[PDB]
């Protein structure tokens, strides 16, 4: 695969949360996933604080960037 | 290159294509509404002025049970109670023809 | 060449 | 027996009753106090329709239905069957070996009310249907049953309203 | 300033006093009573509401605080604290948002005594119906908020005031 | 019960909620201060907010007092020294226990390295 | 380790970062359209012989 | 003071006025051709139509999916055109409460918008992956000219008063001037 | 002996002369009553709307809600046969659609028939723990 | 711009590496496009099985609520598809069919709870039962009561279908579901149809309902009113021969 | 003051972005939705199962049926709900095929919709 900004070392230690041991492909690929959606939230975040005409992100941005995605909302 | 149109090179194209069917504009501005009203009947089309659509909306009888009732059992006419395309027999021809081909190169 | 695609 | 004393004096084939078992087994394997006012300190001192309809038809029953019915309200599932409710219940694949009595006989208490509510319910969903056209119950009145029992309560929602989200819960436990 | 604004005071204060009772029998620590305090004189200029988001989500974490101090807890997480505030205000916003959908819903024809009349469309949901939707929508109704308003804090005061009586005794009789 | 009676007993049933709060709060959904609309209304919906909140903090009481194998729940990280004394706190796990019930997710990562 | 260099890389290649997705995102459509192509590609693709005959031939002047 | 044609406001002191009924973050105002009425669109998907003399809402139109970035009235003020996320450009009358045309062909979200002088003729821009402005017809709903050549998120959009150049800005700072019969 | 069905993928019906036949076939399925399925596959809409508002629906609506139903048949299944064929299937059976209608849309249909913390978390845990005294 | 040199500094070696590392990344040639774009531009012959499936009606074809015969007709194509050579258990569209009647009677369940009111009460046989019911108004719920005591006297009767007059009386007052309904309960929460966006998109972009049939409905700008808005109270040529044809083309259509 | 690694990245990659200031506690919210994703999506591929890829990509599709229909995508991404472009050209088909209404100048700027569909008799 690709180079990763992510770190497999996050989803390892996810895994162990769970009990759950995994392989190394499954690993690149789940940390392959989170990269991508992470990268999909910043698209919608910068949109929506550029339709303000503002160059500061707030946490009102990311919010309405996870509304819209149709993503359970952090409190 | 592979394909005779590269994807990214889409929209540029596009643009020139525009530019040969649509040389002229009318580019003059108006100074009031009336002029903008009669522009806009002066430039009317007629494949864009039709009227809006409609709404939705939504004895013999001892004969066709004695019908019924004689076709008891019946695998196919009585399902009914057809456009043939011939697939089989194109089938067959593209066959003999392959096979043709294949014994005259023997 | 986007000219000969056009033309 | 069960469904006798619930109102349901027909003669239910195999599929109903097999599918009222497999609700019961799923509701079994599924599943003053702690949290009372008194515990808000750390000193303790010692102190110091249904029911009409029931009536009506008991009043309605001769001697012997009257007697018929009093032998069969004592039905149930636990009452000297300890160990093949055990094993019926999978006790040892859910949890550690021999729970005490008190939880068997909560249980037994448990799934009486448990048939008891799917018969009366599917009754009256067999007697709507009757209604409308112009018999003992049969297996879609009891699916018709059970799809009601699983409904929640709209304050269970509302922290999803206006938004695009679907409810995702566990087996509610009627 | 209500019935119901009060008696829960009263109840704080008295699951108070009762703990300072326990605290002493333990012994066979001191707490200080709840104030909220206001801020400094505000203008405005025009008619409308104050406009300050910080201030306001400060007042609404200090409701919560107090309702949650109510429910039985002594002490607190911030972030648990910070997570509840939050699920609060969306809930408002929520509730108000369902009030004004209802509200302003697109008109239906006219039909019986009000066609009669020459009418030709009528609002598609009554006033009551507006208000009824909304509670029955977000989860509560009518007697469910009357029975808590009126009955629940005024039992629970008078047993909190029973619990006191009997520690009192306890304790004068642990003394002698 | 009728709307009618419960509306005009509102002088009994007024919340612990500040008007300030609900003018906010109102104005960001969409609803003029009331000013303009009847204040009964706005208190009805603060009194209906405060019962959502009690419901919540019930639950999670009831939670907190049924826990006290042994370790805790993966996804609830918070708290310092743990408090002191045999006092009831509020955890996140015990807000997160409760609030699930009311369809709301509030699980973390307790550490990050 | 010089550190101008260092940030320069840095930010260089943090400005230019596109992630790869590892399946496609979908795109959706009414069903009706789809059974009815599919449909109609059955049938030319009988009509037509796979291609090999051309039926919209025009023999003349019309 | 700011007047208001109700009885019981008659000479009333007040400079400022708040109109209140949105429910998300407002993106767009716009005046119409003294003004009588105001428009606004909001991130909850709405368009808004407001009266200057009574203070209050006539009318909302609902035709997005989704946020709604920019709205604008026409240069006589009785049709108007609206734009945002769903890639979609409408071109709305107040007479009507659905749109009267739809305008699809952009690939991405719109981020800018702008009337021609004669008011037959609508320009707008998209972002990211697309690049582009798109002049479009409102007579038939077809696009007539396409301009590239942006690299960065567009602004802003601004048509000449003698109906014959366009200028466009971006986040690089760079100011785009074109000429539109030609296209370059 | 048992009743059995046609098999060869041959066709049945054809009146020619290739006529091959088993010992014992079973019956086609008829009715002679005079209530068909094409006319109650009509009402069984009409049925479910009797059943949940206790004709009903505008023509636009019907439409509507014959679209929902295609869909989710066609969407459903797809999702359950990939599954079935992932834990090295070659039939397709209930257990697989139950799961899909579980999990993805929390629908329960009675009647057909864990995790734990491992150690390194355990150890990360007791490292933070004894960080925060 | 010395402040990013600090931060840059900050990250540990390991972390510098691994970022440095994307410049690797060879750009973004996007070919899986492709498929997607030809997407829309001894053995067994599983083809000429799968192909079955385009050969039947759509429930909104032919007028008809799936059943067993259909879903069984569906699902042997689909499991061809996936490899699954053995088809499917004889049991499976039974199955398939009581799910789809209970989605859509969710469904439905939830648009009708948002919109109506003053329903079938629980004195007998009739009403939601210990599922989830409507609102009741203060008129509708004295009316009900009295008339539950005087029918359980022995006053009253109902009629065939076992409704009290009251509740026949609202009954008949409820008319069929229409699409303001449907639009409206869609903006108070998914409804079940968050999977199908298609539906919703349909929905929210067509007419509004009863605009077709009023076009030249208008009501007018009025300050001096209580809302500020005033209601009223070659052979054959085409252009030659276009007629002729269409009348030709028309029946040919039917 | 200490700060955790991915939380000076994700800062970084926002400035190099050309944000030029945060609210502090975005990287957090970062982090965390982040490892909701990865809970969410190995739980379900639990089920489906040692875990092997195809168990991770079909989940992976399973969960793309009803969220993250968004992002930048252009030609042919599903971006902005994930409809299908042919489906737009046909309804804008159907929707610009009807006239422009017909307005007379002494309405211009004053007429407005039918009863139905305004505001009035709301207070």
């Amino acid at each position: 695969g690709p180079k990763l900004l992510w770190n497999p070392e996050n989803v390892r230690d996810v895994a162990d949360a769970l009990g759950i041991t995994l392989s190394e492909e499954p690993l690149r690929l789940l940390a392959q996933d989170v990269e991508y959606r992470i990268g999909q939230v910043i698209v919608e975040s910068l949109r929506f604080m550029r339709a303000a005409n503002r160059t500061t992100l707030t946490v009102q941005d990311v919010s309405l960037a996870l509304r819209v995605l149709d993503v359970e909302p952090l409190y | 290159d592979h394909m005779e149109l590269d994807p990214k090179n889409i929209y540029e194209v596009e643009a020139k294509i525009l530019l040969a069917t649509y040389p002229k504009l009318d580019l003059e501005p108006t100074k009031n509404a009336e002029e903008t009203i009669a522009k806009l009947e002066k430039l009317a089309h007629p494949e864009h002025s039709h009227k809006p659509p409609e709404p939705k909306v939504r004895d013999e009888a001892l004969a066709a049970e004695q019908e019924r009732y004689m076709l008891t059992l019946d695998e196919r006419l009585s399902s009914k109670l057809w456009e043939p395309r011939f697939e089989r027999f194109k089938l067959i021809e593209n066959i003999k023809q392959e096979h043709a081909e294949k014994k005259e190169q023997e | 060449n986007l000219n000969q695609i056009v033309t | 027996q069960m469904m006798y004393v619930s109102g349901e004096t027909g003669e239910p084939s195999l599929e109903t009753t097999g599918i009222i078992e497999d609700i019961v087994r799923q509701q079994v394997i599924e599943i003053g106090l702690p949290w009372e006012p008194a515990s808000f300190y750390s000193v303790e001192v010692p102190e110091r329709q249904r029911l009409r309809k029931a009536d009506e038809r008991t009043k309605a029953m001769t001697k012997e239905e009257y007697v018929t019915w009093s032998e069969f309200r004592q039905a149930s599932f636990t009452y000297r069957k300890g160990k093949r409710f055990r094993e019926w219940a999978g006790f040892g694949l859910v949890t550690d070996s021999k729970p005490s009595d008190d939880i068997i006989d909560i249980l037994g208490f448990l799934t009486f009310e448990m048939v008891q509510t799917l018969t009366e319910e599917a009754l009256k969903i067999k007697e709507q249907e009757d209604l409308h056209r112009e018999t003992p119950v049969e297996p879609r009145h009891i699916q018709e049953a059970f799809r009601r029992l699983q409904q929640r309560p709209k304050k269970a929602r509302a922290m999803l309203n206006g938004t695009k989200l679907q409810q995702r819960t566990q087996l509610k436990l009627f | 300033s209500s019935r119901l604004t009060r008696r829960i005071d009263a109840n704080i204060r008295q699951m108070q006093e009762t703990r300072k009772l326990c605290s002493k029998i333990g012994v066979i620590i001191q707490t200080h009573p709840f104030v909220e305090a206001d801020i400094e004189p505000h203008y405005i200029s025009g008619e409308g509401p104050v406009m300050a988001g910080e201030v306001c989500r400060s007042a609404l974490q200090r409701s919560v605080a107090k309702i949650f101090y109510h429910a039985g807890f002594e002490e607190l997480q911030p972030s648990a604290l910070d997570c509840i505030t939050d699920i609060a205000s969306d809930y408002f916003q929520k509730l108000v948002r369902t009030f004004n959908v209802y509200r302003e819903a697109e008109k239906k024809p006219a039909t019986g005594a009000a066609a009669e009349r020459g009418a030709r469309f009528v609002p598609r949901f009554t006033p009551e119906e507006v208000i009824l939707h909304t509670l029955d929508e977000n989860g509560h109704d009518i007697d469910s908020l009357e029975a808590y308003a009126r009955d629940e804090v005024e039992r629970l005061g008078n047993k909190l005031a029973q619990i006191h009586e009997r520690m009192k005794g306890h304790l004068a009789d642990l003394l002698r | 019960a009728s709307l009618r009676e419960f509306l005009n007993k509102m002088d009994d049933y007024a919340p612990i909620i500040p008007d300030a709060v609900t003018n906010y709060y109102m104005t960001r959904a969409g609803l003029p201060p009331p000013p303009q609309t009847d204040i009964r209304l706005a208190r009805l919906l603060a009194l209906a907010t405060q019962k959502f909140i009690a419901d919540i903090a019930a639950d999670a009481y009831q939670y907190s007092r049924i826990r006290a194998l042994g370790i805790q729940r993966p996804g609830y990280g918070g708290g310092g020294q743990g408090g002191s004394q045999n006092r009831t706190v509020l955890t996140m796990e015990d807000l997160g226990m409760a609030v699930s019930e009311f369809g709301v997710n509030v699980k973390r990562s307790e550490f990050y390295r | 380790v010089d550190s101008d260099e260092e940030t320069a890389a840095v930010m260089s290649a943090l400005a230019n970062w596109n992630p790869q997705p590892v399946v496609p995102q979908p795109v959706f459509a009414p069903l009706k359209r789809q059974y009815q192509l599919a449909r109609l590609h059955e049938q030319l693709q009988a009509a037509t012989n796979g291609g090999r005959t051309n039926i919209f031939k025009v023999v003349g002047f019309g | 003071p700011l007047k208001s044609a109700l009885e019981n406001e008659k000479n009333l002191k007040v400079n400022n006025r708040k109109l209140i009924g949105h429910s998300g973050p407002v993106y767009g105002v716009s005046f119409s051709d003294s003004s009588k009425l105001l428009l606004s669109c909001s991130a909850d998907g709405q368009i808004r139509l407001w009266s200057l003399e009574i203070w209050a809402c006539l009318c909302i139109y609902k035709a997005h999916d989704g946020p709604v970035f920019r709205v604008l009235w026409g240069p006589h003020g009785h049709y108007f055109a609206s734009a945002g996320w769903d890639k979609t450009v409408r071109v709305f009358t107040q007479d009507h409460a659905s749109a009267v045309r739809i305008m699809v062909g952009h690939d991405t979200s719109i981020s800018a918008l702008a009337w021609h002088p004669n008011g037959t003729y609508v320009f707008s821009a998209s972002d990211e992956m697309d690049k582009s402005i798109r002049m479009w017809s409102v007579i038939t709903g077809n696009c007539v000219r396409i301009f590239t050549g942006h690299t960065h998120y567009i602004t802003a959009l601004e048509c000449a008063h003698n109906g014959k150049i366009l200028a466009s800005a971006d986040t690089g700072g760079n100011i785009f001037i074109w000429d539109i019969e030609k296209g370059t | 002996p048992q009743p059995v069905p046609n098999i060869g993928g041959a066709g049945s019906g054809r009146p020619t002369y290739t006529s091959g036949q088993p010992a014992l076939p079973k019956t086609p399925a008829f009715q002679l009553e005079g209530e068909g399925e094409r006319v109650l596959n009509k009402k069984k809409l009409d049925e479910l709307v009797r059943q949940v508002c206790g004709n009903m629906l505008t023509p636009e609506v019907e439409e509507s809600v014959l679209n929902m139903a295609d869909a989710f048949v066609d969407n459903v299944l797809h999702q359950a046969c990939r599954n079935a064929k992932e834990r090295g299937s070659k039939v397709l059976e209930i257990r697989d659609i139950q799961l899909v209608l579980e999990r993805v849309y929390n629908i329960r249909i009675p009647g057909y028939a864990k995790v734990q913390p491992n150690s390194n978390w355990i150890k990360k845990m007791s490292a933070v723990q004894a960080a925060k005294v | 711009e010395r402040r990013l040199k600090g931060e840059v500094m900050q990250l540990p070696a390991r972390d510098r590496r691994r970022i440095k590392e994307l410049a690797h990344n060879d750009f973004d040639p996007y070919d899986a496009l492709a498929n997607v774009l030809m997407e829309h531009a001894l053995k067994m012959n599983f083809d000429l099985e799968i192909r079955k499936r385009y050969a039947q009606p759509l429930a909104v074809e032919s007028g008809e609520f799936p059943d067993t015969s259909n879903i069984e007709s569906r699902m042997l194509p689909f499991c061809y598809e996936a490899g699954l050579s053995s088809g499917h258990a004889p049991d499976a569209a039974q199955f398939m069919s009581i799910a789809t009647e209970t989605f859509i009677k969710e469904v439905m369940s939830a648009i009708f709870s948002r919109t109506r009111s003053n329903g079938p009460g629980d004195s007998g046989s009739a009403g939601f039962g210990l599922g989830s019911g409507w609102i009741q108004t203060h008129r509708y719920r004295k009316q009900l009561a009295k008339e539950e005591e005087a029918f359980q006297r022995g006053e009253i009767s109902r009629d065939k279908m076992g409704l009290l007059p009251v509740e026949a009386k609202a009954a008949s007052e409820r008319g069929p579901l229409g699409m303001a309904d449907v639009r409206l309960a869609l903006e108070m929460g998914d409804c079940g149809l968050a999977g199908f966006p298609v539906i919703v998109k349909s929905v929210i972009y067509g007419w509004r309902e009863g605009e077709l049939e009023n076009w030249e409905d208008y009501t007018y700008v009025d300050p001096s009113r209580p809302d500020g808005i005033a209601i009223p109270s070659w052979e054959g040529a085409e252009p030659e021969t276009s007629d002729l044809l269409n009348a030709v083309l028309d029946s040919c259509l039917a | 003051s200490p700060r955790p690694r991915d939380a000076r990245t994700l800062e970084l990659l926002l400035t190099a972005q050309g944000v030029t200031s945060f609210e502090p506690r975005v990287s957090q919210l970062l982090l965390d939705f982040a490892y909701r994703h990865t809970a969410a999506v190995l739980s379900d591929a639990l089920h489906l199962s040692s875990i092997t890829a195809n168990a991770v990509a079909l989940a992976i599709s399973s969960r793309l049926g009803y969220q993250f229909r968004g992002g930048g995508g252009g030609y042919y991404g599903g971006g902005g709900g994930g409809a299908s472009k042919d489906w737009m050209l046909e309804l804008a088909r159907e929707r610009n095929k009807v006239a422009l209404p017909r307005v007379l100048p002494s309405e211009w700027g004053v007429r407005l919709p039918g009863e139905r569909f305004v505001l009035s008799g709301v207070s």
